[PDB]
C-alpha cells in the first residue's frame, strides 16, 4: 500500500516568500496526487487535484506540480491565511492513502 | 435491411456494455490492495482499450470479478466489431451480384 | 448550502458502541462514493474505509483494527458509520468526505467528536470578563466569556453570531477532573462598547445546549 | 444448419483449449526461474487474455513450451471467433437474398 | 529468486497488546504473500494466504495486510498460544521462497 513521505513536517516562511511542499511517493503514480489544507479547528479542504489541477474558489496564488513519485504543492508570496496542515492524497492505487502532513508557518 | 440494422444494434450495446463494464470493473476492483482500475474515467478508457483488444498493459483488472467483467468486454467487442465486418461482406456480396445482372 | 452535515459529538462508554451519521445534499450521482476518515488529536488523517450508495458495496482499511460498519439509506442520502466495542483509542474525530469516484475528496463534513468515556455529559457555566474599573484603555477594548465545567468535548464560541469574526481568539479547552474549561476573546474599538452590544454564543452538541451571554460594564 | 452447428461446435472447442491451456501452461512455466504464470488461476485468466488476442502484459510464458502452448491458445481463440464473424455473415447474406425474393 | 525478509527476527509484546510481523519482498509480488505459524516441535500451520485472506479455523484474532513488496501479519491481543515462529511465503515467481522468520515473545 503506497506510503506518502511529506519533508520536512514543518516549513517556516516569511511574510510574501515563495514556499515549496513537498510529497514523495514509495512507487510511481503518475499524477495522482490530490492536495488538502487544513486550518485548527476546521476540516480539510481540496487544494489542488491531479497534482497540478486548479479548483475553484481557492487564490490563484496556490500551485501544484509533479509526476511519478515527486510532488510539490507551492505558495507564490504566503500570508497569514496560510497558516495551516497540508496534506497529499493519492488516489493511484487502492485504499487511497494520507501523507502525514507538512505545517505552515510564518 | 437485417445486417445493417444488427451493425447498428450492435454498436449501441457495444456503448451500454462499455459503460456498465466501467461501472462494474471500479465495484470490483476497489477493495483489492494494489488494484488500479478504480476510478470511473480510466475504467471507461480501459474498457475501449479491451473490446478494442488493443490491451496497451497499463491497466487491467486484478480481481475475479473484475476479470469476468473483463471478459465480457472483450467478447462484445469482438462480437461487435466482427458483425460490422460481416455487414460489409453482406453489402459487397449483394453488390457484386448486383454487377453481375442477378 | 452545507454538503455533508454531521452532529457535533458523540459520547460513549468503553465497550459500548455508536452510530454516526453523514446527511448528504446537493448533486448526487450513482457514481458516489462515500468515506469515512479518523483523525486523533494532534495527529494526522487516516482513512477508515468507503461505501457506494448506489449499489451498497463498502471496503474497508486492511490495516487498523476493523472496527465500522458502513451501510447506506438511498431514500434520505445518509451514510452511516456502525463503531463497535469503542476504548480510549477509537476517541478522535470522524469526517465523511464525498468522492465523484474520481479519487479526490470533493467535500468534506464538519466532522463528529467522538468521546470514549466513563464520565456524564455535563453543559458549560457561560460567565462574562469585562475589564476591571481600574483598567484603563486605548483604541482597543478586550472583552471574553469563560466557558467551564462541560463535557465531553468539544463546544463552539461565536461572538454576536460570527457577525464579529475578527478580533476573535478561543483558546484549547484544559481538563480537570472530568470537566474542560477554556475562554474565548474578543477585541473591538473602545469608542464601540458598549454602546453597541457585544455577546458570546455558546453551544454544546454532547448535552444539545446553546447559550448566550452578553458583555456588559460592571457597575 | 452448419454454420451454426460450427459456431457452437467452435465454442465449445475454445472453452476446452483455455482449460487445457491453463494447465500445460503451468506444468511448462514452473520450474523456469522468474516465471509468472504458476499458478491456476491466473494461468486461465492469461489463458482468456490470449484467446481473445488482448494480451495485456501481466503475464507471459517464457519457457519454449509455454509459448508454444501459447501459440496454439491465439490460433483457437483468433480462429473460433472468425468463425463466429463467418457464420453471422452467412446469416446476414442469408436474409438479404430471402428480403430479395431468392 | 525473491528474497523475503523478515525483521526484526525476534518480537516481544505484552499480553493482550497488539503487535505485527514484517515480511519485505526484494521486488514486487502483489499480494501473492501467504503466512504461517509453527509452534515448538509442530508442523508449519497455514495463518493468511494472499496477504489478507482468513482461512477457516483461525481466531478471528489473525489478519494480515498489504501489498507490493511491504507486507504485515498482525496479531489483535496476542495472549500465550501464539508464542512461535511466524514465516511469510511467495508464490508470486518461481520458485516459491520462505522468510528467515520471526520468533514471538511473551
Ligand atoms: S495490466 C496492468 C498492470 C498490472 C500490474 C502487473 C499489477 N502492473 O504493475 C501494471 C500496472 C503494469
Ligand atoms: S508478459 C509479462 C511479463 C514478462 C516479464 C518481462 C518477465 N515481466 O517482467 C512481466 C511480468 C511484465
Ligand atoms: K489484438
Ligand atoms: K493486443
Ligand atoms: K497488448
Ligand atoms: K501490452
Ligand atoms: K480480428
Amino acid at each position: 500500500d503506497i506510503l506518502l513521505t511529506q519533508s520536512p513536517a514543518i516549513l517556516s516562511v516569511s511574510p510574501g516568500e515563495r514556499v515549496s511542499f513537498s510529497c514523495r511517493a514509495s512507487q510511481s503514480i503518475g499524477t495522482d496526487i490530490h492536495w488538502y489544507q487544513q486550518r485548527t479547528n476546521g476540516s480539510p479542504r481540496l487544494l489542488i487535484k491531479y497534482a497540478s489541477e486548479s479548483i475553484s474558489g481557492i487564490p490563484s496564488r496556490f500551485s501544484g506540480s509533479g509526476s511519478g513519485t515527486d510532488f510539490t504543492l507551492s505558495i507564490n508570496s504566503v500570508e497569514s491565511e496560510d497558516i495551516a496542515n497540508y496534506y497529499c492524497q493519492q488516489s493511484n492505487r487502492w485504499p487511497f492513502t494520507f501523507g502525514s502532513g507538512t505545517k505552515l508557518e510564518i | 435491411a437485417l445486417h445493417w440494422r444488427a451493425a447498428g444494434a450492435a454498436t449501441v450495446l457495444l456503448v451500454i456494455v462499455l459503460l456498465a463494464g466501467s461501472y462494474l470493473a471500479v465495484l470490483a476492483e476497489r477493495g483489492a490492495p494494489g488494484a488500479q482500475l478504480i476510478t470511473y474515467p480510466r475504467a471507461l478508457w480501459w474498457s475501449v482499450e479491451t473490446a478494442t483488444t488493443v490491451g496497451y498493459g497499463d491497466l487491467c483488472p486484478v480481481t475475479l470479478w473484475g476479470r469476468l467483467v473483463a471478459v465480457v468486454v472483450m467478447v462484445a467487442g469482438i462480437t461487435s466489431f466482427g458483425l460490422v465486418t460481416a455487414a460489409l461482406a453482406t453489402w459487397f456480396v449483394g453488390r457484386e451480384q448486383e454487377r453481375r445482372g442477378h | 448550502q452545507v454538503q455533508l452535515q454531521q452532529p457535533g459529538a458523540e459520547l460513549v462508554k468503553p465497550g459500548a458502541s455508536v452510530k454516526l451519521s453523514c446527511k448528504a445534499s446537493g448533486y448526487t450521482f450513482t457514481s458516489d462514493w462515500i468515506h469515512w476518515v479518523k483523525q486523533r488529536p494532534g495527529h494526522g488523517l487516516e482513512w477508515i474505509g468507503e461505501i457506494i450508495p448506489s449499489y451498497g458495496r463498502a471496503n474497508y482499511n486492511e490495516k487498523i483494527q476493523k472496527k465500522a460498519t458502513l451501510t447506506a439509506d438511498k431514500s434520505s442520502s445518509t451514510a452511516f458509520m456502525q463503531l463497535s466495542s469503542l476504548t480510549s483509542e477509537d476517541s478522535a474525530v470522524y469526517y465523511c468526505a464525498r468522492e465523484r469516484g474520481d479519487g479526490y475528496f470533493a467535500v468534506w463534513g464538519a466532522g463528529t467528536t467522538v468521546t470514549v468515556s466513563s464520565a456524564k455529559t455535563t453543559p458549560p457555566s457561560v460567565y462574562p470578563l469585562a475589564p476591571g474599573s481600574a483598567a484603563q484603555t486605548n483604541s482597543m477594548v478586550t472583552l471574553g466569556c469563560l466557558v467551564k465545567g462541560y463535557f465531553p468535548e468539544p463546544v463552539t464560541v461565536t461572538w454576536n453570531s460570527g457577525s464579529l469574526s475578527s478580533g476573535v481568539h478561543t483558546f484549547p479547552a484544559v481538563l480537570q477532573s472530568d470537566l474542560y474549561t477554556l475562554s474565548s476573546s474578543v477585541t473591538v474599538p473602545s469608542s464601540s462598547w458598549p454602546s453597541e452590544t457585544v455577546t458570546c454564543n455558546v453551544a454544546h452538541p454532547a448535552s444539545s445546549t446553546k447559550v448566550d451571554k452578553k458583555i456588559v460594564p460592571r457597575d
